[PDB]
């Protein structure tokens, strides 16, 4: 019920604001916000609680205040460690008790691009004698978020059997996604070898994996 | 250290029920009002429940009224919650939180358990080893309903270099994921690299060494 934008962005060193509006309810009449950060995969930490104090520990930053119904929290000397989902929350009366906003997603501008580390794996010698083949192409530690990957038996574009991860965040800021090429023990043993090919911003980086 | 470890997460039908468990150390767990809040997946916060220091008032979301039950026990320094009537739309990670006090913030989280409410039947995963300056061995997790999985290397001795991957979710509806671990390459054929998978929901229990 406390509405947030969904996004804010900034460049290093600067200072941004983030706005969390409700009503007399809520907000406008209790010092009671508190307001929560969370990294991607990892629980909310607190950053400021009754409106403006802070926990031992979070950098003075960060900063809380509020007029009337709307409360604010702001970032100042932005560093890449504070891009995040950031969250309200007030105290809301005897029934309702507690709102959280909606979150607002931070990003902090002018983070390297970073290229994609591809590890590709073969079948284990284990699945083979199970009947499959399953190809694993791992990527990681890219940016911006996007890739596409294409998968080739020897030189020769494979469709079927691919299933790949849409990226996700990691906890560095960068990406990592998965690709999975299903193939039987005897396409496998017949190619010279299978290829995982990662595009990432005009530029492509390609690993290569052949039998025992 | 401040712990609160989360237990009796996983799967569960349409209508069926579970007991989530938040045991808490290194703070006097009786003097805080502690929370319940819940995350869908790719979602926002939400507050389910919260209950008062000494367990005599409890406070509920309107979303969650007459289906869950916070409770606690303070002898035994553990919070509850009985999650009753539960429906797809309740799947979730929550989290147990300790509140600076009542109806306030939240200052220390539990790492979050995850609660699929969903009508398809459990099934663990099969595992296999993923080998080829620097290289990177794995563990290939196949095929299991639901999320989570967790993997561990050398029992919990191997941590430095680990990246597990998010999960794929095949068509099929089951997931697969892998776990890597980057090594100095003249580590290999000699240490033993083992992978020790958890599926709790099947409770399958697996070890693999990866050669
Ligand atoms: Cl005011
Ligand atoms: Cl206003
Ligand atoms: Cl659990
Ligand atoms: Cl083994």
């Amino acid at each position: 019920a406390l509405t947030q934008p969904a996004s804010v962005s900034g460049s290093p060193g600067q200072s941004i604001t983030i706005s969390c509006t409700g009503t007399s309810s809520d907000v406008g009449s209790y010092n009671f916000v508190s307001w929560y950060q969370q990294h991607p995969g990892k629980a909310p930490k607190l950053m400021i609680y009754e409106v403006s104090e802070r926990p031992s520990g979070i950098s003075n930053r960060f900063s809380g205040s509020k007029s009337g119904n709307t409360a604010s929290l702001t970032i100042s000397g932005l560093q890449a460690e504070d891009e995040a989902d950031y969250y309200c929350s007030s105290y809301a009366g005897s029934t309702t008790f507690r709102v959280f906003g909606g979150g607002t997603k931070l990003t902090v501008r002018g983070q390297p691009k970073a290229a994609p580390s591809v590890t590709l794996f073969p079948p284990s010698s284990e699945e083979l004698q199970a009947n499959k083949a399953t190809l694993v192409c791992l990527i990681s530690d890219f940016y911006p978020g996007a890739v596409t990957v294409a998968w080739k038996a020897d030189s020769s574009p494979v469709k079927a059997g691919v299933e790949t991860t849409t990226p996700s965040k990691q906890s560095n800021n960068k990406y990592a996604a998965s690709s999975y090429l299903s193939l039987t023990p005897e396409q496998w043993k017949s190619h010279r070898s299978y290829s995982c090919q990662v595009t990432h911003e005009g530029s492509t980086v390609e690993k290569t994996v052949a039998p025992t | 250290e401040v712990q609160l470890v989360e237990s009796g997460g996983g799967l569960v039908q349409p209508g069926g029920s579970l007991r989530l468990s938040c045991a808490a150390s290194g703070f006097t767990f009786s003097t805080y009002a502690m929370s319940w809040v819940r995350q869908a997946p790719g979602k926002g916060l939400e507050w389910v429940s919260s209950i008062n220091n000494s367990g005599r008032n409890t406070f509920s979301a309107d979303s969650v009224k007459g289906r869950f039950t916070i409770s606690r026990d303070n002898s035994k320094n553990t919070l509850f919650l009985v999650m009753n009537s539960l429906r797809a739309e309740d799947t979730a990670v929550y989290y147990c939180a300790k509140d600076l006090r009542l109806g306030g913030g939240s200052d220390y989280w539990g790492q979050g358990t995850l609660v699929t409410v969903s009508s398809a039947s459990t099934k663990g995963p099969s595992v296999f080893p993923l080998a080829p300056g620097t290289a990177a061995l794995g563990c290939l997790v196949k095929d299991y309903f639901p999320e989570p999985v967790t993997v561990s290397w050398n029992s919990g001795a191997l941590t430095s270099g680990v990246h597990t991957f998010p999960a794929v979710l095949q068509s099929s509806g089951l997931y697969s994921l892998s776990s890597v671990v980057t090594v100095p390459s003249s580590s290999l054929g000699t240490q033993t690299y083992i992978c020790n998978v958890n599926h709790k929901p099947s409770n399958t229990k697996v070890d693999k060494r990866v050669e």
